[PDB]
C-alpha cells in the first residue's frame, strides 16, 4: 500500500527513533559594496574640472572606439555555434546516463 | 564642458545609433541566451 503500510512501519520507525573569505562571507549578511556613483552625473556649474576631464571625455572616447561593429553580428554569431556544440554534449551525457540507469533496473527485474 | 557637450552629443548620437543598429544581437542574445 503507497498509503498505509509505509504510514505503518513509519509509525514503526519512528518508535525505534524515540527510543534511541571574511570580506566575502559578511556581505552574504545582503548588501553589497557601493561602486563609483560618480561618473554619470556631474555639473557643469558644480565643483570639479577633473570629473568632466578625468571622468567624461577620455572615457567617452575610449567608448566611442570600443563601441563597435567592424566585425558586428559575425563574431556574436560565431559563439552561437560554440554554445550548440557545448548544448549537444550534455545531452550525450543524458542518454549514456539513461541507458546503463535503466540496465541496471532491468538485471535487478530478472 | 561646452567641449564635452559637443562630444557627448556627437559620441552619443554614435553610440545610439552603433547600439540600435547593433540592437545587443537581441535575437542573437535571445538566440545566445535561451542556449544557456
Amino acid at each position: 500500500i503507497p498509503d498505509g503500510y509505509k504510514n505503518e512501519i513509519d509509525q514503526l520507525v519512528k518508535k525505534e527513533f524515540a527510543n534511541i573569505t571574511l570580506f566575502l562571507e559578511e556581505y552574504r549578511r545582503k548588501y553589497p559594496r557601493i561602486d563609483t556613483s560618480r561618473y554619470i552625473p556631474n555639473e557643469s556649474s558644480e565643483v570639479s574640472l577633473l570629473g568632466i576631464v578625468d571622468s567624461y571625455l577620455k572615457h567617452q572616447e575610449i567608448v566611442l572606439d570600443t563601441l563597435l561593429p567592424q566585425t558586428v553580428s559575425n563574431q556574436w554569431r560565431i559563439n552561437n555555434d560554440y554554445i550548440r556544440q557545448t548544448c549537444t554534449i550534455v545531452e550525450e551525457m543524458n542518454i549514456q546516463q539513461r541507458k546503463q540507469i535503466n540496465d541496471l533496473e532491468i538485471y535487478r527485474k530478472r | 564642458t561646452e567641449v564635452l557637450l559637443e562630444s557627448i552629443q556627437s559620441k552619443v548620437e554614435s553610440i545610439e545609433q552603433l547600439q540600435r543598429k547593433l540592437q545587443h544581437v537581441q535575437p542573437l542574445e535571445q538566440q545566445n541566451n535561451e542556449m544557456c
